[PDB]
């Protein structure tokens, strides 16, 4: 029946925005860091964004999971993702559906594993995975009401990590013409 | 060792006699087994001194000198220090620790340094241990003929260890946490 709004997670390399679709701006936009340290069991001394940054010389050593939009580690990444739902963004997984972005040019092993921690770490109803750039289209029409849409043209998306000039024609995204630049604001 | 070759009338000042005197003590230099009785000994000097050819040509002539500078480690007060010897505090740092590992460290002891090459320190400073240890466990030193460079022969089979590349303090990992990572990561 009336489901409950979906709810849109971004994971940049160097800042995360969470957030609601028909939200006007993201709940959360705070670094993709966590802080760990090396009676709470070192399962749970764990602080990811901002409480993170201003807990750094308290005893914990920061970390960031993402590096050139690609995933190293696997801990960093989970943890961030269960601290964030638990803790500031406060859903229950099981009664949602999720929008997950990534770079495009990912090994298929980290979409693999991406998909395998949400489905059994915490099992959400619904994972959809977009690429970073096509969002960058849909936002780039302002007075989208019923017709005025682009929908063809060129995103260059230049980030923290790494920059990607992806273009686009008639909605399909043009696979043959897609590079990469690995130079980016870090 | 300077001071000490003042009162035989040579004289060291500045630092390239520094580097002089310690080229002498480098190898005219050694740790007696027993001191009272080799000071003793010293009056009838026989086979204790020998001569050392000064870069300038004239020849130096050392005797009691040899083993006395070399004594200061085992007695710090020579120097004016109100410490304990090498062979006193390695038996309280021993006994510093717990009462079952002082058995396993009683029969290990490594020595290192470059300073620890003085012909005849082992002998002596396992004599002094035992003596100052229960008298029913083994004392045994370890004296390797390589302990000069033993340091960085340690260093050098430790980074070469399959576990040590998750060790470094990585380039990104400095820039992005300060000069305060080798206190969080090395120690
Ligand atoms: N005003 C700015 N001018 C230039 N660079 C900026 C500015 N604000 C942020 N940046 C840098 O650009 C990066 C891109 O931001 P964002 O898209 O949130 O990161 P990510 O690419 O990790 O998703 C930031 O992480 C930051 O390093
Ligand atoms: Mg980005």
């Amino acid at each position: 029946a009336s489901f409950n709004v979906p709810i849109i997670m971004d994971n940049g390399t160097g800042y995360s925005k969470l957030g609601y679709a028909g939200n006007d701006a993201p709940s959360y936009v705070f670094p993709t860091v966590i802080a760990t340290r090396s009676r709470a069991t070192e399962d749970l001394d764990f602080f990811i964004g901002n409480d993170a940054l201003k807990k750094a010389s308290a005893g914990y050593s920061l970390d960031y999971p993402i590096r050139h939009g690609q995933i190293e580690n696997w801990d960093h990444m989970e943890r961030f993702w269960q601290q964030s739902l638990f803790k500031y963004l406060r859903c229950e997984p099981e009664d949602h559906y999720f929008l997950l972005t990534e770079p495009p040019l990912n090994p298929p092993e980290n979409r693999e594993n991406t998909a395998e921690i949400m489905f059994e770490s915490f099992n959400c109803a619904g994972l959809y995975i977009a690429v970073q750039a096509v969002l960058a289209l849909a936002a780039s029409w302002t007075s989208s009401k019923v017709t005025d849409r682009s929908l063809t043209g060129t995103v260059v998306d230049s980030g923290d990590g790494v920059t990607h000039i992806i273009p686009v024609a008639e909605g399909y995204v043009i696979g043959s013409s897609i590079k990469t630049m690995p130079l980016a604001g870090r | 060792l300077m001071k000490i070759l003042t009162e035989r009338g040579y004289s060291f000042v500045t630092t390239a006699e520094r580097e002089i005197v310690r080229d002498i003590k480098e190898k005219l230099c050694y740790v007696a087994l027993d001191f009272e009785n080799e000071m003793a000994t010293a009056a009838s000097s026989s086979s204790l001194e020998k001569s050392y050819e000064l870069p300038d040509g004239q020849v130096i002539t050392i005797g009691n000198e040899r083993f006395r500078c070399p004594e200061t480690l085992f007695q710090p007060s020579f120097i004016g220090m109100e410490s304990a010897g090498i062979h006193e505090t390695t038996y309280n740092s021993i006994m510093k620790c717990d009462i079952d590992i002082r058995k396993d460290l009683y029969a290990n002891n490594v020595m290192s340094g470059g300073t620890t090459m003085y012909p005849g320190i082992a002998d002596r400073m396992q004599k002094e241990i035992t003596a100052l240890a229960p008298s029913t466990m083994k004392i045994k030193i370890i004296a390797p003929p390589e302990r000069k460079y033993s340091v960085w022969i340690g260093g050098s089979i430790l980074a070469s260890l399959s576990t040590f590349q998750q060790m470094w303090i990585t380039k990104q990992e400095y820039d992005e946490a300060g000069p305060s990572i080798v206190h969080r990561k090395c120690f």
